[PDB]
């Protein structure tokens, strides 16, 4: 109960919801958005002629 | 003491397993009860040779439910063949949970127990059921003497003492409140394992028919195509192999549900059907004519 | 009646049934056990669903003389009616070994019971074949081939085996063999050419004796069995056709494709070396450095 | 048969985080050798 904190997402098993494993991961719409857009790969070099 | 407190080991056959599926199964949802005919030798086997569905009922399993004028009947039929033999237990099935007792088959189950002082209930849940042989078990009453005297685990001594789950939460519960489970065997004598397997007479049609000629063009033709873009794909995993962690191969160039897997088992599965297909087709050839 | 029925589909249940009954009865050295056969019916795909024995004697001095009781259907169909809806007599079955002439007879009586034309469904509890054992048939008029005597006789119906996904899972994993229902590997498959061919052997020999026995013995006339026979003979390939000559482009064609699925393998395999071989270098160097690194550490004990 | 679920989003990659219209919400283990390249976007999927 050390290893668990408040607001810490947790799975769970079969239907007596007996904790499993601790979720680290976190699946919100916030992350969906960025995950469209990626990482760019404009570089500065590219906007060169004003540094 | 004057008993030994022992559940069988239970024998189910061939003739009795797809009979108690069947019904279940066509009946279901809707609790549904019939008895089991066998014999019983030892103390530690018990045969459920034959089994006999009983009437639906929507007010599910009950002493007050069951259709005795339906009994005397069939055991009055089983006198005319000249296969009369002794009730063994009883069978039902849960309409849509896994293996356990409710309350009121307890009480269904207390009676059988009184008319053969060894009996079982063997429990069909057909729609949890998808090897033909899970979630089933047997199940036999507990005494409430064997609880506070611990006499309830002679029954873990004297035969194999392992207990197969099929459902780890729901045996479990049953297991010290109102049951004790023993695991459930199958047998067949060589007559029946002959019987129920059968020997095909289109197993001998389809091995002289070679298949036709233009679903041939097509299997060859797509399939040599295919492993052309996968055939690439096996240079550009291997470019580095030196590195460390297997996952590691696979992350670098997308070597995802691996080419060299792939590509390969497309190469045993293509190959193991035309060598198969030559064969089917100069054996026609060569015999008829 | 019925002028629907044109294959039986029969479960495993019915077979084992069935085997059980005649053993459960004590009745065997060529006597019979007959028993009604239950199920739908007034269907193209005939199903039996499940049997039951009913009483019944023989005796081979005479067998214008048996037993069946009269009491004991009416009883077994309305208990029957109860635990299925599917389940009304649809015929009777013969537990063998072969198809009797009096058979017509017993069949006679039956039909007034049934709803139906009844069936006479052989179950062999012997085994035999390398087709099945279960063999079907129905009573139907005809015309013989003598163009005289319009006599009942049967009329063969071919069975393929079926049963419901309900039954069918028990069947597989209770099944503890290879299985002539399913098959594994390219080595099974080998076998099953093997299987199939020898069938055809057996099968011929039965027509060609079957011909002698006509012109020696002198066994009437069937211009059903010459009539199909004579299909046969023009359905025949020949050598040396236009036809033969497609095959072989056929045959390079498959055995070329062969020849480079196999030589890919060849470089699989030739992957497989690399690795032990990359796997070779790394485990001999690590394995000497730590003999190596181990002296330094027992040589700190020994100094003081 | 099978009950259609939404994909969401892998937590893993052999183990995922789904939605029903069977009205829940489940964490299921993703089976072997089928494709997880195509469990990034979020589409429809199949749970037994």
């Amino acid at each position: 109960v050390k290893d668990l904190k408040a607001s810490q997402r947790v799975c769970l098993r079969s239907d007596s919801y007996m904790l499993h494993k601790v979720l680290e991961n976190k699946a919100d719409p916030l992350v969906s958005l960025m995950m469209v857009e990626k990482v760019p790969d404009s570089t500065y070099d590219m906007v060169g002629g004003l540094t | 003491t004057g008993r030994d407190d022992t559940k069988e080991t239970v024998y189910i056959s061939s003739i009795a397993l797809l009979k108690m599926l069947k019904h279940g199964r066509a009946g279901v949802p809707m609790e549904v009860m019939g008895l089991m005919l066998g014999e019983f030798v030892d103390d530690y086997t018990v045969n459920v040779v034959d089994v006999f569905a009983m009437p639906q009922s929507g007010t599910g399993v009950s002493v007050e439910a069951v259709d005795d004028v339906f009994q005397a009947k069939m055991m009055d039929m089983l006198k005319q063949t000249g296969r009369d033999q002794m009730v063994v237990g009883w069978y039902h099935s849960h309409p849509g949970f896994g293996c356990w007792l409710s309350s009121v088959d307890v009480n269904t189950q207390k009676s059988f127990e009184q008319l053969n002082s060894r009996a079982v209930a063997v429990v069909v849940d057909p729609i949890q059921s998808v090897k033909g042989k899970v979630v089933i078990d047997a199940f036999r009453l507990i005494d409430t003497g064997a609880l506070i005297n611990n006499l309830e685990p002679r029954q873990t001594t004297s035969n194999t003492g392992l207990l197969n789950k099929a459902n780890i939460q729901a045996l479990i519960h049953g297991l010290n409140r109102h049951y004790y489970s023993l695991n459930i065997d199958y047998h067949k004598t060589a007559k029946e394992t002959k019987m129920l397997m059968n020997l095909h007479k289109e197993q001998w049609q389809s091995g002289l028919k070679m298949y036709d000629y233009e679903e041939k063009e097509e299997s060859n033709l797509a399939a040599t195509k295919s492993m052309v873009k996968i055939a690439e794909q096996y240079s550009k995993r291997i470019e580095e192999e030196k590195e460390l962690t297997e996952e590691e191969l696979k992350t670098r160039y997308v070597g995802r549900q691996d080419p060299k897997k792939h590509l390969s088992e497309t190469a045993d599965e293509t190959l193991e059907n035309n060598i198969v297909s030559v064969l089917t087709a100069g054996v026609n050839s060569v015999a008829i004519k | 009646m019925s002028l629907q029925h044109e294959k039986v589909t029969i479960a495993p249940l019915v077979l084992l049934s069935a085997l059980d009954h005649y053993e459960r009865t004590q009745t065997k050295e060529n006597k019979r056990c007959v028993g009604v056969i239950l199920g739908d019916a007034n269907s193209s795909t005939i199903r039996v669903t499940n049997s039951f024995a009913l009483p019944f004697e023989e005796d081979e001095k005479n067998s214008d003389v048996w037993f069946l009781d009269h009491n004991y259907i009416e009883n077994m169909n309305e208990m029957c009616k109860k635990i299925n809806a599917k389940e009304k007599l649809i015929g009777w079955y013969h537990s063998g070994p072969k198809l009797r002439a009096s058979d017509l007879k017993i069949n006679e009586l039956f039909k007034k019971y049934t709803q139906n034309n009844p069936l006479l469904l052989i179950v062999d509890v012997k085994q035999q074949g390398v087709g099945l054992p279960t063999d079907a048939y129905v009573a139907i008029e005809q015309v013989k081939d003598d163009g005289t005597s319009t006599e009942k006789t049967f009329l063969h119906l071919p069975c393929t085996i079926e049963a419901e996904e309900a039954e069918e899972i028990g069947v597989e994993h209770l099944l503890r063999d290879v299985r002539d229902q399913a098959a594994g590997g390219l080595s099974i498959r080998l076998t099953n050419q093997l299987k199939s061919l020898k069938g055809l052997q057996s099968k011929l020999k039965d027509v060609v004796e079957y011909l002698d026995k006509v012109i020696n013995k002198e066994l009437p006339i069937n211009h059903t069995i010459l009539g199909k026979l004579q299909d046969v003979f023009n359905l025949l390939p020949n050598l040396g056709t236009p036809d033969d000559d497609e095959i072989d482009v056929e045959n390079h064609d498959r055995i070329n494709i062969s020849n480079n699925l196999q030589k890919a393998l060849t470089v699989k395999t030739n992957d497989e070396l690399m690795v032990i071989y990359i796997s070779n270098l790394v485990r001999s160097i690590i394995a000497f450095d730590d003999l190596i690194e181990n002296k330094i550490q027992n040589k700190k004990i020994q100094e003081q | 048969p099978l009950v259609i679920g939404q994909f969401l989003e892998p937590i893993d990659q052999n183990t995922g985080i789904v939605s029903s219209t069977t009205g829940m919400s489940y964490v299921v283990r993703i089976l072997s050798t089928l494709d997880r390249e195509l469990l990034k976007p979020s589409m429809s999927v199949a749970l037994h």
